[PDB]
RNA sequence: CACCCCCGUGCCCAUAGCACUGUGGAACCACCCCACCCCAUGCCGAACUGGGUCGUGAAACACAGCAGCGCCAAUGAUACUCGGACCGCAGGGUCCCGGAAAAGUCGGUCAGCGCGGGGGUU
RNA sequence: AUCAACGGAUAAAAGUUACCCCGGGGAUAACAGGCUGAUCUCCCCCGAGAGUCCAUAUCGGCGGGGAGGUUUGGCACCUC
RNA sequence: UCCCAAAAUGUAACGGAGGCGCCCAAAGGUCACCUCAAGACGGUUGGAAAUCGUCUGUAGAGCGCAAAGGUAGAAGGUGG
RNA sequence: UCACAAGGCUAAAACCUUAUGAAACUCCGAAGGGGCACGCGUUUAGUCCGGGAGUGAGGCUGCGAGAGCUAACUUCCGUAGCCGAGAGGGAAACAACCCAGACCAUCAGCUAAGGUCCCUAAAUGAUCGCUCAGUGGUUAAGGAUGUGUCGUCGCAUAGACAGCCAGGAGGUUGGCUUAGAAGCAGCCACCCUUCAAAGAGUGCGUAAUAGCUCACUGGUCGAGUGACGAUGCGCCGAAAAUGAUCGGGGCUCAAGUGAUCUACCGAAGCUAUGGAUUCAACUCGCGAAGCGAGUUGUCUG
């Protein structure tokens, strides 16, 4: 990912394929401009547990997770980027995708495999050493099983920033 | 005489005068009596040579120049800086 | 539908959706491209669509709900007071409000219930997926 | 409650009075009697009973509010305002009062 | 700053005509002279796209 | 304002607050102690109030740690909008020019500044 | 002092006119026109289901989009 | 009184809501003192609430009435 | 505070995660608006006393609202402008919209809004494009291998998508359901063998069978072929009463339409030349105001 210039009016960008971004972490926090069809292809399959390093038009190379991204209402398009800047020892809560795999044992009956918690924020991780997704076993479910936070086996380091008695899979009956 | 109703409901009339709101502002010079504020509850309470009337009215004790301090909201204050 | 308690009467105006996100609850959405007020009575035509599509299970989301209350004119005149409380309840969606969502369905079983759905509404509409986590 | 000090020293209005204020801190057998400027965040006289306490604790009342005036003189103060912390004026405090009324 | 009056104060409201008579421009092509000030520089912003300015 | 600490009292009244945790007793302050009176409880020295120690620092307080919660909060961007100019039959929308949020994120914080009196550097 | 018609005409006051009269008003209604099109008339989208079977040979729940100006109106613009 | 009312004031409709035509000899003056609603847990007639006790508690209560502003350093509650 | 979506949970109320709506909700909060001081800087009104009035039916448009059906050339407030009381150009015609405020004279000149084929003033201009419907010169839901241009998945000379010859299973008339339900009136599943390959199965069919073909496989050709979407211009949807038409003629051999660039036309606007008026200051007549003349500025719907 490459960006380009950094003016504060986004007059000579917007007519373009550019996307604005914003960089920081408490030392520097610069203005940027981006292209849009670039970001896309990349942040399709990255996300927030995901990074890329992004080297400005001058020879500045530098480790960058996103942090919140602002889309356009009447339009699909993104409009706007945040992006949060690397330490390389310790981070941030980031949201964590949660999957499922194997047909449960309760979809049979009539049931179906309701994802609660589409997005899970987990404390202490390590930069890095983020999860680029977070699969959860179903086979074990019928109809009536709630799987709680306090239930998901996280990978190595990793600690829980929600409630362990909060809802994350559950099966779902018929009607 | 009928058996329904004495005056008729459901009615969209009625409505009230009325007046109110801040007379003398910061950086304004006052003569002594002057209000500076008419008001409900104490929005604005008194402060240096500034008085307060039965109706919550923030008047002038002394001449000089009005100054509007805000605390916060609640913690207001019209006060009257001596020229002399 | 109606709501259960409230005040009676209203007013009307407009501007770009405030509160509609792109996935929450579902994993294929419904987006108004359009402003209008929708009637109660075109989302239970919507639901009762999607519901018979989706025959058995119940994995509808309808983010939208009828609050605003709408008048009439009793037959005619105009020399009486304001009017008609009991005409119709509305939603006001703005363009970009998600209005529906569905859950453990095909991208191909969701295409059409939309489709369906879509032509029982008095705006245009467009079908969507995921990939927005702004606030959680 | 801690509503009877900020309650009486409400009550003691500052600068419309002209005078100057006298505090007392006779919760304690250390009696501060201090006579405090309005405008300036300053305390002027004062005051105490630590510094020879003259055999007595509460019965030092009188000897207090006269060290107090005889000290008042030395600086010119003479208009008051008293300001009975949550103390209910009667006793060690009514003294004091007397003490400092007939002292100057 | 050379201003000139290029359109006319009628249809324009009573502030931007209040503006263009401060100004001393009475007809169309009327053209002054201006002062490099904040006031007198305000008022040539306030009737900006009724005056054609040079420099 | 030599310096440490304490008791009073300010300006400032959450970047000052809470929680959790630790230090301080016989200088100061707190409980404590007894009360027949002064004085007091729509009942009860709980609180006011009087006489006083000891005993303790439990409780309270003061001080110190800490970023779990509160509180504070950018940059960017957007919403909205003064003025200029348009689109659509309409609900409604766009462009140029300044102005400019809210929420969120980065992050910042267990304050700062006076006056007086008391006790310490054996 | 419900002088409450609340800046209060007298201390003191209801009806009726198709037997009607005068001064005016298109400042204002009935007819008609005009603008509008809720209502009215018609047409179109979608396809639940009806049709042995098969949505569309016929029919079209709930809902949606228009056209017309022949209805009942709205409004009160020329014409009293 | 609130809303309409376009962040000054003002602003219409047979627009949307709702009160007043009195009351209080203390519900006034002043000086003292007091501090609320609710919830959890524990208990006599009881037991959904009540009278008691501790723990949370800007106020979620009260203010003779309608609503709005205001207010616990009291405008709330009690007495001389 | 009131309303409200999905789940947790508990004996519902509360509380927790996620997610909202508000004229009479607000932890917040503009742009703007108003008071005052200053004029640091341009302008030319203001106030106070007194004489004479007229007017107290407004109208339209944009914007902000209510009423109304987010109707009306509707009604009622706020706000800005014009008409009223406004001529002149433009909008075919046309109070109001765009431009512009007419002191008088000229067979002078420049512009504005608008315009530049002919009616009819002035480019049948210049460049790159688009649209062949007379769209331009009646609206929509919905519909479409219409053409122009950017993009996102995929199968591909290890030989695709289409045509052509051959084949297309056996369990098994999958079970259930039923008067039957056998790939095809409706639930559950979509597991297995043989293999170059064949899904307990797409559309048609008879009353269930059969039938007739597709999903998948090979041979011969030989090259790009297909599915979502975006967006420009166009197509269908598109039926009204006396005779038809974009003002007409007529235009694509652009006189349509996006972007750019000059040039010209065009008013009572600005200008040239002359001339009159209003007020004002600057000269002089006259014993004094006051009024003459006289320039210069200024004014005159
Ligand atoms: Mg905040
Ligand atoms: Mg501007
Ligand atoms: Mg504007
Ligand atoms: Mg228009
Ligand atoms: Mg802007
Ligand atoms: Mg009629
Ligand atoms: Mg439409």
């Amino acid at each position: 990912m490459e960006l380009t210039a950094k003016p504060r009016t986004p007059k000579q960008k917007l007519d373009e394929s550019m996307i604005a971004a914003v960089a920081y972490n408490k030392e520097n926090n610069v203005s940027f401009a981006l292209d849009r069809k670039a970001f896309d292809r990349a942040f399709r399959q990255q996300s927030t547990t995901g990074l890329f390093d992004i080297t400005v038009e001058g020879g500045e190379t530098f480790p960058a997770l996103v942090k919140a991204v602002q889309m356009d209402k009447r339009k699909r398009a993104p409009i706007h980027v945040d992006f949060y800047m690397v330490t390389y020892g310790e981070p941030v809560e980031v949201s964590v995708p949660v999957h499922t795999t194997g047909r449960s044992q309760g979809e049979v009956q009539g049931g179906l495999v309701d994802i609660v918690v589409h997005n899970l924020q987990i404390v202490a991780p390590g930069p890095r050493r983020i999860p680029q997704e977070l699969v959860v076993d179903v086979t074990k479910m019928n109809i009536g099983d709630h799987i709680t936070a306090g239930d998901i086996k996280l990978p190595e380091g990793c600690t829980l920033a929600a409630d362990p008695e909060l809802t994350v899979v559950s099966v779902l009956p018929p009607r | 005489a009928h058996k329904k109703g004495v005056g008729s409901s459901k009615n969209g009339r009625d409505s009230n005068p009325k007046y109110l709101g801040v007379k003398k502002f910061g950086g304004e010079v006052v003569k002594a009596g002057n209000i500076l504020v008419r008001q409900r509850g104490t929005k604005f309470k008194a402060g240096q040579g500034v008085g307060m009337g039965r109706d919550h009215t923030l008047f002038a004790l002394s001449d000089g120049k009005v100054v509007f301090i805000n605390k916060g909201k609640g913690a207001r204050f019209i006060s009257i800086e001596a020229a002399q | 539908k109606r709501t259960k308690f409230r005040k009676q009467f209203r007013g009307r105006m407009t501007g770009d959706a405030k509160g509609g996100d792109y996935v929450a609850f579902g994993d294929y959405g419904l987006i108004a491209m359009e402003p209008a007020w929708i009637k109660s009575n075109q989302i239970e035509a919507c639901r009762i669509v999607m519901s018979r599509h989706f025959r058995r299970g119940g994995k509808i989301y309808i983010r939208i709900f009828p609050d605003k209350p709408v008048t009439k004119k009793p037959a005619e005149t105009r020399m009486g007071k304001g009017k008609g409380a009991v005409e119709y309840w509305v939603s006001v969606v703005k363009p970009g409000r998600v209005m529906f969502e569905v859950a453990g369905v095909t991208e191909e079983q969701a295409k059409e219930a939309f489709r369906l759905a879509g032509h029982k509404l008095p705006i245009q509409t467009k079908m969507v997926k995921r990939e927005v986590y702004d606030e959680a | 409650r801690r509503k009877l000090r900020t309650r009486r020293k409400v009550r003691t209005t500052t600068a419309a009075s002209g005078r100057l204020r006298l505090s007392v801190y006779r919760s304690s057998k250390h009696i501060y009697a201090q006579i405090i400027d309005d405008s300036r965040g300053q305390t002027l006289a004062a005051a105490s009973s630590a510094a020879l306490k003259s055999g007595n604790k509460t019965d030092t009342a009188a000897a207090v509010g006269k060290a107090l005036a005889a000290a008042a003189a030395e600086k010119g103060i003479k208009q008051v305002v008293f300001d009975r912390g949550s103390y209910k004026y009667h006793g060690r405090v009514k003294a004091l009062a007397d003490a400092a009324r007939e002292g100057g | 700053m050379k201003i000139k009056l290029v359109r006319s104060v009628i249809g324009r409201p009573g502030n931007q005509v209040k503006t263009v008579q401060a100004l001393g421009l009475r007809k169309i092509g009327d053209s002054r002279e201006v002062s490099d000030t904040p006031a007198v520089r305000g008022m040539v912003k306030t009737v900006k796209h009724l005056l054609e300015v040079q420099e």
